[PDB]
């Protein structure tokens, strides 16, 4: 489950 | 053509039901979703080391698979990023133009090549390859406020997620929290009483829980007689708590048999205790709903809100369902404004039609026209692959306006012909179409010559340019052909002769009207000859204006898209480095209290974990989920100052830990497209001091020394934090029996979890999981106290033969394009154009010495490529403009009167803008319109209609001149023509457009955008050509 | 610099570039990478009384990766405000190591 | 190996079939499991789709999906095949010696 | 590689090395005596002329 | 054989300029449909018997 929050987070580091 | 239609208006209707039936098919056919797929194909790793730091992540994991990954086709560019988290990702960018699919699977193919080069758990928890794009739809929570998140996990992973990704449309079901675990909590003090190792538990737990294969009975080689084969089977796995406490660890002779239940304790669990979420203070289970290509989102959103509302029955008491937000609400708002604007310029053209023909079934023909080639335009859009969506949806607005022209002016020149000459109508449709149709043709040409350049632009902004210029170059073309055929059948058939020797004497309205606007055109050939009889005064006047509207064009703010109500802010929460979860939860109880004060807020959701600036303890992040754009009309509610009230809140109230409320850019797939992102790198691997020096060296050059706005030049990582570093003697380690590996094992278990076998839970495999006990590992003085066997198999403590004391070491690293680099962040100063700025900072880096080098990230990459590419596509389309009207009047000095025109839009548009920017300001406002897409593409639009309403007075001019008139009187006679449908259009068009310009709600932002740049340029322009075109006329036949 | 220091240069520097660029299907390096070698005499083996496997199970028991972990890691007792990153070397990088 | 047909169907087949929806052009699903620890999963794509984009397709979802499948399967892997069921020809050897 | 075509992949070789001979350490240099692409190039001229 | 029909009808009307001579020559299909299936059965019957 670390994947799935490492995806969630790179996503929100691209926008901001 | 247009004389064979006008006899066979059978045929035409026929055509026209074909083309209806192919749009309504190409409609029934195609996909739905908010915004198209316009960023580039990227693929991902995501592989987990648990336990481990970002240097040794980095060097043990990313570095080895990157290595393996020169020589995908197709790559442009290449990063790396490593957190303390145990996780980390490698990103591969492709160039356009790549399958995404035959991308994955090539990157799959290396990663098996090096796959068995990994650290061993590496491999037990393997590595996941995807894409980045996402088409994502909805957000679904599930709410209890009675029972933990474990169960609601289990819940939603057995029950509703198997249910969602069985619906029509859903590409894939992501859900956001922990599947459950076995879980073992070691206490390391009754380990040692019993002289047992970490190493032991597991080896125990993996010897007695696994599966067991025995066979059959009488297998195919069987002896003579055999008449029964049976299969045989044995269970050698373990399912509950009380069958896993039950293990054996030590077989005594005596028989004591000293279990796993009496050094451990034993429970069902979570795999990460990592992150956790909230709705509204309470706590909560996200899913996260994704579209499949040739998916339709608001058919999609309703049948999972259905099956949803199906399954609410069967919850457990206390739980809930709700989507707090959902993409397919706009595109669904877009098609709605479509199917509004196009009914509310139908009774304006209604109106105007009537006012100024005087009849009622003048009005028919433009209503059942403008319909046809808008089918036609969906029908294109359909053979060509597109979708729709807010952009397509855009264009077929803009587009309404110039197809309802292309009707407008047929109809007005037959009507002229019918009041004029006295003919009746098909006498009249005859005479108007020969009149006009090379006109038409060469009309269409030019449009199409304009409006393909847009197709032809590179990356992302291409593939949004590509939406309108496809769509409307289509409509366009439709138009022109149902204006070819359709129109002029129509005219002919349900028309009905003008009395004869009429003077239109009228009574009331009518005839008043007819007085007044008789007078006025009048007036306006009055001034128009005054205009005329002195050209050079006039010329000078019109290289003015021309120059001034190229200077305000120029000194305009240059963006990419307007920022967007999208009815969300993003909140990012920080703590001192260091800070635990249990801080940054009660900063978030601060912050969800701070929002609920709001009343603009609807619903807040609080992820912990992880923030903007990266994952950790001391980071968090939350979502506002505002309110409905019509219960937020007054001013201080709009997304922006929202933000600006959280932030001010939070900046007075947080006592530990900073926060930030933001909005996200339009686009959530497309990054921010503002600022200046730079990588540097270090090519001969230095460390990790060296390049932190170089970088804070570089970030003084652009601050103090520089243009770059100072305010915002800073680093985008994660400043490095203290650290625990154990220094282990070798000596002494190798004087007992300790073999560094056994360490290695003891660690991995005792600080971090240790992964040891599977087993089943009601029909899902699910981990089991050893931890230790978590009274053993809070503190730093625990570290020595941990134990490793020896060769005898004693336990000695990590004391003897280690020490520990506190460093600084890295937080968060990263790689690009096989080197390590670090991030960095700018904006120009002011009226600084981002190439010098990006030439300065290449010189700063080519002051540092060799060994350290630079590379633009994001959008950067693109901007490094010169503005050449847009230059060339309008010189071009110029030129073609030029040759289309050489080749429509058979001359190569004509067509320059109708270029002379280009200038006049430009300036209204650009003044336009420039005027509401600046009563904005008077007002308060901030400036909020640039020259971004959006005003490009009202720009096209405004110089094509000024482009074609000059291209008929000068066709009107030409025919007069060759009849016998002169040049001054030809040009006189063609204004006085052409005057009534340039007054009829205009009309029409800007009241069409109006509502766009105070446009406010969903995607306003374009839409006000749109409406200015269209609105001030089509007034603005129309006004001066309807002066200027006869002079560029009269000039252009004097000199040549 | 020596054909063996180039070659580790162009391996770690030149090679991934080239074979980045497009249209290159492969890139062919007449020679090859560093790497830590270690030359064993049998005789002395015989001296000592040891084996080739003696050295090889010694080189992988003393040279490996350790993931130490973290300090108040997410599962904590109440209470706990601080939290770390542990760490230690384990591995060798020098010839005399 | 050693797990009952319920038990594949139930922890293997189940969950690459729930993951292959979405699938472009994809007719209708069905699995097979057996006593003896074997499963299979078959796609049944519309005519007029070409097989290798739905092959591509599907096996990287299966990629995509296999980061959580069983480890003995994780060992084996997942064997992928497309030809016809149906017999072309009968090809027959036969010796008296 | 299959479908490479050999004067462009010669020219973006060049090129990239080129760029790459900024970071060598000193005394290092670069040639490329052996290039198949200007025979190409120049048959490709004489043609033309 | 509603689309057939349909197209037929269209076509006509586009050849003739009438929505009337496509409706008169529509009329002829119940005829070739009642020709037809009557065939099918009496070849049915006469096998059976
Ligand atoms: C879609 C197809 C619709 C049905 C055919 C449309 C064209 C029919 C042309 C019939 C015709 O004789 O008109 C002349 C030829 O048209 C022409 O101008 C040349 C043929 C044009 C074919 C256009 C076909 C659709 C194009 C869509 C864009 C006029 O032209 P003329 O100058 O020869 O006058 C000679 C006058 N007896
Ligand atoms: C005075 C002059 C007036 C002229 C006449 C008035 C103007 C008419 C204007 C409207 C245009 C005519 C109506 C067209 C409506 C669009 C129909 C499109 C339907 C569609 O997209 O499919 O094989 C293929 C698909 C195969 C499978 C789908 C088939 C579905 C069955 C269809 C049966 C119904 C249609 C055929 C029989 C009517
Ligand atoms: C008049 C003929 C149309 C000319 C202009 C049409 C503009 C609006 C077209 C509808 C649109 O943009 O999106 C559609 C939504 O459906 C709809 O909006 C259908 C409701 C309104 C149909 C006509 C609206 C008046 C214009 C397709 O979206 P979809 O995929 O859901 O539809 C197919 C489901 N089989
Ligand atoms: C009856 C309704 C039929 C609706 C669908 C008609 C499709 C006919 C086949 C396409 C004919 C070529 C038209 C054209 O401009 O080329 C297109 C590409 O051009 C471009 O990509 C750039 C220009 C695109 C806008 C051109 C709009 C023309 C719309 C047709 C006007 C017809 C007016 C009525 C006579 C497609 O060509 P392709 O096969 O190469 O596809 C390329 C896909 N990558
Ligand atoms: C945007 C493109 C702007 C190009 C403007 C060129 C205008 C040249 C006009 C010069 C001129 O005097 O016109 C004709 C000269 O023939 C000529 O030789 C004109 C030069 C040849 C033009 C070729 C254009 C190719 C453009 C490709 C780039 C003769 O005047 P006239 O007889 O036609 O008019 C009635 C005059 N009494
Ligand atoms: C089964 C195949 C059916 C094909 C379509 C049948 C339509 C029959 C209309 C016949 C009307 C009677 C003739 C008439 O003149 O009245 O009238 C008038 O002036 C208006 C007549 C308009 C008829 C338009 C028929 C378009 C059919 C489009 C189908 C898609
Ligand atoms: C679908 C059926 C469409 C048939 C429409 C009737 C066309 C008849 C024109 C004709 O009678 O010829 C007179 C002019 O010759 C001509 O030259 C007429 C040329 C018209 C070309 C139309 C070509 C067919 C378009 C659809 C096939």
């Amino acid at each position: 489950f670390k994947r799935i929050v490492q995806r969630i987070k790179d996503f929100l580091r691209n926008l901001v | 053509m247009a004389k064979f239609f006008i006899d066979r208006p059978i045929f035409a209707w026929v055509i026209s039901i074909f083309i209806i039936a192919a749009g309504i098919f190409g409609i029934k056919s195609l996909p739905v979703s908010q915004y198209p797929s316009v960023a580039a194909p990227t693929i991902t790793l995501h592989a987990i080391y648990p336990g481990a730091s970002a240097q040794v992540m980095e060097g043990s994991v990313l570095s080895v698979i990157e290595r393996n990954m020169n020589g995908v086709e197709g790559l442009d560019y290449m990063s790396t990023s490593a957190d303390s988290s145990g996780s980390g990702s490698v990103s591969l960018t492709f160039t356009p133009d790549t399958d995404e699919n035959l991308a994955q699977v090539e990157v799959q193919n290396k990663l098996s090549e090096v796959l068995s080069t990994l650290p061993a758990t590496v491999q037990q928890y393997g590595v996941t390859v995807s894409k980045a794009r996402s088409n994502f739809l909805m957000i679904v929570m599930l709410s209890s406020d009675v029972q933990s998140t474990e169960e609601m996990n289990d819940y939603a992973q057995r029950n509703v997620v198997p249910e969602l990704q069985r619906i029509e449309g859903v590409g894939q079901v992501r859900l956001f929290g922990a599947q459950r675990a076995m879980r073992i909590w070691v206490d390391p003090k009754k380990l040692q009483n019993y002289n047992l190792s970490f190493a032991d538990v597991g080896s125990a737990l993996s010897a007695q829980n696994i599966q067991i294969s025995a066979g059959s009975i009488g297998s195919l080689p069987a002896v003579r007689g055999q008449t029964v084969t049976a299969t045989v089977t044995a269970q050698g796995q373990l399912g509950t708590a009380e069958e896993f406490g039950n293990v054996i660890l030590r077989a005594n002779t005596d028989g004591s048999n000293i279990y796993l239940k009496d050094v451990a304790k034993v429970g069902l669990g979570m795999e990460d205790y990592s992150s956790s979420t909230r709705l509204n203070g309470v706590n909560t289970t996200g899913m996260a709903v994704m579209l499949s290509n040739s998916g339709n989102a608001m058919a999609t959103a309703k049948a999972v809100k259905e099956r949803l509302a199906v399954l609410e029955k069967y919850f457990p008491q206390g739980m809930s369902w709700k989507t707090p937000y959902d993409t397919s609400k706009f595109v669904e708002i877009s098609i709605e404004k479509v199917i509004h604007t196009l009914i509310e310029a139908m009774v304006l053209v209604f109106v105007v039609m009537y006012l100024f023909l005087q009849n009622i079934r003048y009005t028919l023909i433009p209503t059942i026209v403008v319909p046809i080639s808008l089918l036609g335009g969906f029908a294109f859009i359909s053979y060509m692959g597109m979708s729709i969506n807010v952009l397509t949806m855009f264009a077929m607005i803009l587009v309404i306006g110039i197809v309802v022209d292309d009707a407008i002016v047929v109809v007005e020149n037959v009507e002229r012909i019918m009041a004029g000459e006295g003919l009746p109508p098909k006498e009249a449709t005859k005479k108007a179409m020969g009149q006009i149709s090379g006109a038409v043709i060469g009309i269409t040409a030019v449009l199409i010559s304009v409006f393909v350049p847009l197709a032809m632009f590179s990356g992302a902004a291409g593939n949004i340019y590509k939406q309108f210029a496809l769509t409307m170059a289509s409509s366009i073309a439709f138009s022109a052909f149902l204006a070819l055929t359709l129109t002029p059948a129509l005219c002919a058939t349900m028309l009905k002769t003008i009395p004869k020797g009429h003077h239109e004497e009228k009574k009331g309205f009518f005839g008043w009207f007819n007085k007044k606007f008789d007078s006025w055109t009048h007036g306006y050939e009055g001034r128009v000859a005054k205009v005329l009889r002195k050209t050079f005064r006039m010329m000078v006047v019109y290289i003015g204006l021309a120059v001034v509207g190229v200077f305000l064009f120029m000194r305009l703010p240059t963006s990419f898209l307007p920022t967007e109500d999208q009815g969300f802010v993003m909140v990012s929460v920080q703590l001192p480095a260091g800070a635990t979860k249990e801080r940054t939860d009660a900063t978030l109880a601060q912050v969800t209290q701070l929002a609920k004060s709001i009343p603009e807020i609807e619903n807040i959701i609080t992820v912990s974990g992880f923030s903007f600036s990266g994952s950790g303890q001391n980071m968090a992040m939350g979502f506002a989920i505002l309110k409905d754009w019509n219960e937020r009309t007054a001013s201080g509610s709009d997304a922006v100052a929202v933000a600006g009230k959280l932030t001010g809140m939070m900046m007075g109230t947080l006592k530990d830990g900073f926060g930030i409320a933001v909005v996200p850019p339009p686009i959530l797939e497309l990054g921010n497209g503002s600022g200046l992102s730079i990588n540097l790198q270090d090519r001969n691997n230095t460390g990790h001091t060296a390049l932190l020096a170089k970088r804070n060296e570089l970030i003084q050059k652009m601050r103090a020394s520089g243009l770059f706005d100072p305010s915002t030049v800073r680093a985008g990582g994660l400043e490095d934090s203290p650290q625990l570093k154990i220094d282990i003697n070798r000596a002494a380690a190798a004087a007992q029996g300790v073999s560094f590996a056994d360490i290695r094992t003891a660690l991995a278990s005792a600080l971090s979890s240790s992964y040891v076998s599977d087993f089943p839970n009601q029909g899902r495999l699910q981990r089991v999981m050893v931890q230790a006990d978590g009274d053993a590992r809070m503190q730093p003085a625990d570290i020595l106290n941990l134990t490793v066997p020896n060769s005898s198999g004693i336990a000695v403590p990590l004391s003897s033969i280690a020490t520990v004391s506190w460093q600084m070491g890295t937080e968060q690293s990263v790689r690009f394009n096989g080197y390590p680099a670090m991030e960095l962040s700018g904006s120009p100063a002011t009226g600084v154009s981002t190439g010098q700025a990006m030439e300065a900072v290449q010189k700063m880096v080519d002051e540092l010495g060799s060994g350290y080098s630079l590379e633009w990230g994001g959008q950067s990459r693109e901007e490094a490529k010169g503005g050449s590419q847009t230059i060339a596509l309008y010189a071009l389309a110029a030129v073609a403009v030029f040759l289309v009207l050489a080749a429509l009047y058979e001359s190569w000095s004509i067509p320059l009167a109708v270029l002379l025109v280009m200038p006049l839009g430009l300036a209204g548009a650009a003044a336009g803008v420039t005027g509401r920017n600046l009563f904005e300001g008077l007002l308060g406002s901030v400036p909020s319109f640039a020259n971004d897409i959006y005003f490009q593409v009202g720009f096209v639009t405004v110089m094509g209609l000024s482009a074609k309403n000059a291209i008929l007075i000068i066709e009107f001019a030409k025919d007069l001149q060759a009849q016998g008139k002169s040049a001054v009187e030809a040009a006189l006679e063609a204004a006085r023509l052409r005057f009534r449908p340039i007054i009829m259009t205009s009309f029409a068009f800007i009241l069409g457009v109006v509502p766009l310009y105070i446009a406010g709600g969903a995607s306003s932002a374009s839409q006000r955008a749109i409406g200015t740049t269209v609105f001030w340029g089509m007034l603005i322009g129309t006004l001066l050509s309807v002066f200027l075109v006869p002079l560029f006329y009269v000039v252009v036949r004097k000199f040549f």
